[PDB]
RNA sequence: AAAGAGAGUUUGAUCCUGGCUCAGGACGAACGCUGGCGGCGUGCCUAAUACAUGCAAGUCGAACGAACGGAGGUCCAAAGUUAGUGGCGGACGGGUGAGUAACACGUGGGCAACCUGCCUGUAAGUUGGGGAUAACUCCGGGAAACCGGGGCUAAUACCGAAUGAUAGAGUGUGGCGCAUGCCACGCUCUUGAAAGAUGGUUUCGGCUAUCGCUUACAGAUGGGCCCGCGGUGCAUUAGCUAGUUGGUAGGGUAAUGGCCUACCAAGGCAACGAUGCAUAGCCGACCUGAGAGGGUGAUCGGCCACACUGGGACUGAGACACGGCCCAGACUCCUACGGGAGGCAGCAGUAGGGAAUCUUCCGCAAUGGACGAAAGUCUGACGGAGCAACGCCGCGUGUAUGAAGAAGGUUUUCGGAUCGUAAAGUACUGUUGUUAGAGAAGAACAAGGAUAAGAGUAACUGCUUGUCCCUUGACGGUAUCUAACCAGAAAGCCACGGCUAACUACGUGCCAGCAGCCGCGGUAAUACGUAGGUGGCAAGCGUUGUCCGGAUUUAUUGGGCGUAAAGCGCGCGCAGGCGGUCUUUUAAGUCUGAUGUGAAAGCCCCCGGCUUAACCGGGGAGGGUCAUUGGAAACUG
């Protein structure tokens, strides 16, 4: 880059990329664990389900997911049990 | 959304339109709804304005500019807006 | 109210048919001769070819790092007005027309299938903890872009907790719709929030003002998707397609949808032109035309696509992002040979292509943008200046008088005619010009100080409105005005046989040459060159290129087919086009009223402002086989 603002913007870009990737990976792993539990047997599943929804709701407060996305995922994975 | 002042006319002879438009659009480009005229060349300023659509836009959240604020103050739109807010 | 011009050319002469040529208007135009000024506009149409040089996007100390005067110790000096992390903006503004024959654009709708930072209003809240990290400082790799390691520290930086959903489920009640479904309300459980900074008062605790941050609901704004109709050449381009066509489940997105996956069936489009090739951004609009139509997309406004070529994602409300990032490709540059940097279709400017297109200028004064509480910073947007008769409009190079007629050219039937009242003389003026001076509007402000009144408060501080005080010009001594002098410093181009306005002489002799056509030139040339004269236009005049007219020469308006070009050799017949008489009924066509819309600018009408005009401003009118809806039933259905 050859503008003093572009370098700061790109640095902030890598920082935000790392942060958002970490939280998104955590949320996907929680969803994966819940759907693995729900697909096979019953076991806790529902006990997992709650915190899975948590991983979505807090994510909306972070700003890395739309509110409609969180509601849609919660409703769609709530139909497994 | 701002009730802005659009410039046209001729070289060294400007004439102005009091118009409402978005701040991201060109000065002479797209606008929403023109409301008045403003002529600076004459020593007594001749400003005509609807004074009814202006109050509606002010109620709806259309912040004016400095000179537009001055014109609305002199013509009494700002004082009537304050009265409407109180009443 | 509007309402249309023709001429030459086939023949020994005619009348028809038919083509060719010319008389008019308009350019982002070019070339030749010439050239005084003012106002308003326009200027790479070709190579989306390659780019030196400078500037075009930064800003916040009210969240964390300055010199001086100067506490203190004749010497050094503590506290008081100025880098970066973080927030916002870089997606606006500006430039090109490559690509694209498609929901790209125009017009009219739908979303009970959607999103939206900043802006406005309302209802609640801003309660408690933690672990770090730049900056900074040491150790190394370093040719250099810069890389790693150790230590140290802040926050409106980051991450948990208390509490709060109209978020998910389960349910109930009532009212409803355009099938899917929409609206109001109620019940139980499970999840999701915050940040503080500048002041005031008080007691200092508290309380409070402004700007801030979190959640929810409306408005406004900007976008997303779907659909009816409309705007090109080729059939010497006839089949095309397979996630294609539909369904059952699922994934994904803000949202519907083969957008994507698995399964099932073989569908779908096409002579009302599918598929393919070629060209091309679309519109408001511009040129022409009596009009219908024909040609084009210069300037300006709206939408779309692109940013050296091709692909991809991150951050963000909004990008798959001109002056942001990663990879590959071509080119330019540096290297210590390990590796690095770049993208003017931004404003000026250079090279190349062209028949052809401009200064490497001034300023944020005005309007508008980004940041901030404000002062304020940035703004090649924009406001201005420079170049080019490139276009439109306006003005001048004098005015009156001056004779059977100055002087001298051109001719002469050698008496004369002609330039010609044109000259000299005579009387007058300064629009331009020279000299010397007075000299505006564009300016509203913002902020700062007083005020007066409101809401809020225990009180303030502050906030909103109103009235005053002070300050601000690149253009620029610019427009403009006032005086003195001066006919002096300011006219050219084309044409003259007919079309078409305007003729004499000399020279030449089918040569030199002219030419849009009829055609002129061989010894008496109004057509070749020159001189005199005359005609048209005028700081312009001619030539060329493209479009429309004339051209009824694609004829709906508005032509034809015996002999001039033009009836298939004839028949049977699918689709299509058309269809005897009367009655009842329907409103698809038809005719009409009302609602919404067809942006601004442009043509047109009426008013105005510039000393007139060009130009500018206000109001009005025009334009649709347009959507909702009410009417009539003669005609076609
Ligand atoms: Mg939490
Ligand atoms: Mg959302
Ligand atoms: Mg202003
Ligand atoms: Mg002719
Ligand atoms: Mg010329
Ligand atoms: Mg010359
Ligand atoms: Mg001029
Ligand atoms: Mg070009
Ligand atoms: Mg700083
Ligand atoms: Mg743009
Ligand atoms: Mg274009
Ligand atoms: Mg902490
Ligand atoms: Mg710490
Ligand atoms: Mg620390
Ligand atoms: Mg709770
Ligand atoms: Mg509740
Ligand atoms: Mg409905
Ligand atoms: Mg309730
Ligand atoms: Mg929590
Ligand atoms: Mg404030
Ligand atoms: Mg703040
Ligand atoms: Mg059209
Ligand atoms: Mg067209
Ligand atoms: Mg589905
Ligand atoms: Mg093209
Ligand atoms: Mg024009
Ligand atoms: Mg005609
Ligand atoms: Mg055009
Ligand atoms: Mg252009
Ligand atoms: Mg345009
Ligand atoms: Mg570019
Ligand atoms: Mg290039
Ligand atoms: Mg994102
Ligand atoms: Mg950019
Ligand atoms: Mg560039
Ligand atoms: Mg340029
Ligand atoms: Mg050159
Ligand atoms: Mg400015
Ligand atoms: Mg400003
Ligand atoms: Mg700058
Ligand atoms: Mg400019
Ligand atoms: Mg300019
Ligand atoms: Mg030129
Ligand atoms: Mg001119
Ligand atoms: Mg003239
Ligand atoms: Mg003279
Ligand atoms: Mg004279
Ligand atoms: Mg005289
Ligand atoms: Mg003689
Ligand atoms: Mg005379
Ligand atoms: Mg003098
Ligand atoms: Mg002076
Ligand atoms: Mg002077
Ligand atoms: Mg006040
Ligand atoms: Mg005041
Ligand atoms: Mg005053
Ligand atoms: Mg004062
Ligand atoms: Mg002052
Ligand atoms: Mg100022
Ligand atoms: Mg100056
Ligand atoms: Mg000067
Ligand atoms: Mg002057
Ligand atoms: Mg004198
Ligand atoms: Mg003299
Ligand atoms: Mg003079
Ligand atoms: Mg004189
Ligand atoms: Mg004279
Ligand atoms: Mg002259
Ligand atoms: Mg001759
Ligand atoms: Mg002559
Ligand atoms: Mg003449
Ligand atoms: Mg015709
Ligand atoms: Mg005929
Ligand atoms: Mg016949
Ligand atoms: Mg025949
Ligand atoms: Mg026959
Ligand atoms: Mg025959
Ligand atoms: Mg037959
Ligand atoms: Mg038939
Ligand atoms: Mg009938
Ligand atoms: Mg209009
Ligand atoms: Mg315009
Ligand atoms: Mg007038
Ligand atoms: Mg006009
Ligand atoms: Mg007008
Ligand atoms: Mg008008
Ligand atoms: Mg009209
Ligand atoms: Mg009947």
């Amino acid at each position: 880059p050859n503008i003093k603002s572009a370098i700061k913007r790109v640095k902030t870009a890598e920082t935000r990329n790392s942060r958002n990737a970490s939280q998104r990976s955590a949320m996907r792993t929680a969803i994966k664990k819940f759907d693995e539990a729900a697909a096979n047997n019953a076991d806790n599943a529902k006990d997992l389900y709650v915190e899975a929804s948590k991983k979505l709701d807090s994510a909306v407060s972070k700003g890395l997911i739309h509110k409609n996305n969180a509601a849609r995922n919660k409703s769609r994975l709530a139909a497994k049990l | 959304v701002k009730i802005r002042l659009k410039r046209m006319g001729s070289k060294k002879k400007p004439f102005y339109r009091i118009v409402v438009a978005d701040s991201r659009f060109p000065r002479d480009g797209r606008s929403i709804e023109t409301i008045g005229t403003y002529n600076p060349l004459l020593d007594p300023v001749e400003v005509k304005i609807d004074e009814e659509a202006t109050l509606k836009w002010m109620h709806n959240g259309a912040k004016p500019s400095d000179t537009v604020r001055n014109l609305l103050s002199r013509e009494g739109i700002m004082e009537k807006f304050h009265n409407q807010k109180l009443g």
